[PDB]
């Protein structure tokens, strides 16, 4: 069992440390360590072998050090595109290997985004058959957090609200979704449907109508 | 190119047994140790075990021994993991990842350089559902600053994954596949959204071309404006 921190944070241009340790209530000879990077939805990625060694194109700013149970990977001149886990790995001389925890590193500083909301209607194939979902996409938001609220005209609707957590996008900003499930005759008995996001306390709110 | 190619993900019953296929190209086969490695939603990585496919040889983690195996088939550069009497807690992406080796030594290291693309596998009683797929058409209403946004409603499928690709995978400037939402009903849906020039609207044509391997099913549906 090998410990990691589950989070780490430095500003642009920085160094950070991520410390990979045995818990020692066990005795387990460690031997080689290896890290690896892994961005949201991807294969993990091999950074480090041997304790200190880089593969080909793996950028210098990754270093990594070994001191009796505990290992390290020092991340130098810290960039955006840090942000990810990272997981320490070693082998054993019982020709076994463990993983560490995971670390999730972020870059501090980043400014306040304002999220994208595109609301889609229901589609004439989906309303044939006999069904209705209004989507509300939002992207590109930071940080990540909003909040999502449905309307049928004015009034607020909670019934046949599906809505995802947010998730990291590749350029470290974020997205959700939500979705209004609603029958062919509510969709057309009202003069338009709306989905309102807040986000860091101010609202970017879309309508769309059958009319 | 050295490359791990998976087998496809798959549903699985509690207490039944899985077997994921990794076949190895562009080096050969018996001069590497491969891993298998899962990670399960939201959770990190795990090692399983390894094989030999030189000697046949393997380990496994003693979370799994007795039950779980790895088998390779030299003649088609395979390596298999099957796991036996299916927990919901084995609901994990597998993967392959090739062992580089030691420098100074033939044997293994546990730094792992190629890996495979991952085998999605759920461990539920819930039977598979192909999603349906509905257009969701550009408009004046998804238009702003000279770019129009189309795509895809991929809609209450079991289990997860799809995959979504716009034009056969030709196009991926601007496309965002968004993270599915687990409906209350047990079922997900998820959008695949295309951001292109509104000027392309009249000569380009896009199609979603959406896979659910789970279910064996893939479905391409033409977007165009209403």
């Amino acid at each position: 069992a090998l410990t990691q921190p589950a989070s780490v944070s430095g500003s642009p241009g920085q160094s950070i440390t991520i410390s990979c340790t045995r818990t020692a209530a066990a005795v387990t000879s460690y031997n080689y360590v290896s890290w690896y990077q892994q961005h949201p939805g991807k294969a993990p990625k091999l950074l480090i072998y041997e304790v200190s060694n880089r593969p080909s194109g793996v950028s210098n700013r990754f270093s990594g050090s070994k001191s009796g149970n505990s290992a390290s990977l020092t991340i130098s001149g810290l960039q955006p595109e840090d942000e990810a886990d990272y997981y320490c790995c070693s082998s054993t001389s019982s020709t076994t290997v463990v993983f560490g925890g995971g670390t999730k590193v972020t870059v501090l500083g980043q400014p306040k985004a304002n999220p994208t909301v595109t609301l889609f209607p229901p589609s004439s194939e989906e309303l044939q058959a006999n069904k209705a979902t209004l989507v509300c996409l939002i992207s590109d938001f930071y940080p990540g957090a909003v909040t999502v609220a449905w309307k049928a005209d004015s009034s607020p609707v909670k019934a046949g609200v599906e809505t995802t957590t947010p998730s990291k996008q590749s350029n470290n900003k974020y997205a959700a979704s939500s979705y209004l499930s609603l029958t062919p005759e509510q969709w057309k008995s009202h003069r338009s449907y709306s989905c309102q996001v807040t986000h860091e306390g101010s609202t970017v709110e879309k309508t769309v109508a059958p009319t | 190119q050295v490359q791990l190619v998976q087998s496809g993900a798959e549903v699985k019953k509690p207490g039944a047994s899985v077997k994921v296929s990794c076949k190895a190209s562009g080096y050969t086969f018996t001069g590497n140790y491969v891993h298998w490695v899962r990670q399960a939603p939201g959770q990190g990585l795990e090692w399983m075990g390894w094989i030999n496919p030189k000697s046949d040889g393997t380990n496994y983690a003693q979370k799994f021994q007795g039950r779980v195996t790895m088998t390779r088939d030299t003649s088609i550069s395979t390596v298999y993991m099957e796991l036996s009497r299916l927990r919901s807690d084995d609901t994990a992406v597998y993967y392959c990842a090739r062992d580089k080796g030691l420098r100074y030594f033939d044997w293994l290291s546990g730094g792992m350089d190629v890996w495979g693309q991952g085998t999605t596998v759920t461990v539920s009683s819930a039977s598979t559902k192909g999603p349906s797929v509905f257009p969701l058409a550009p408009s004046s209403k998804s238009t702003s600053g000279g770019t129009a946004a189309l795509g895809c409603l991929v809609k209450d499928y079991f289990p997860e994954p799809v995959t979504v690709s716009w034009n056969s995978g030709a196009l991926t400037s601007g496309v965002h596949t968004f993270p599915a939402v687990l409906q209350s009903s047990g079922l997900y849906s998820l959008s695949s959204v295309v951001t292109v020039p509104s000027s392309s609207l009249g000569t380009q044509t896009y199609i979603c071309n959406v896979n659910h391997k789970p279910s064996n099913t893939k479905v391409d549906k033409k977007v165009e404006p209403k």
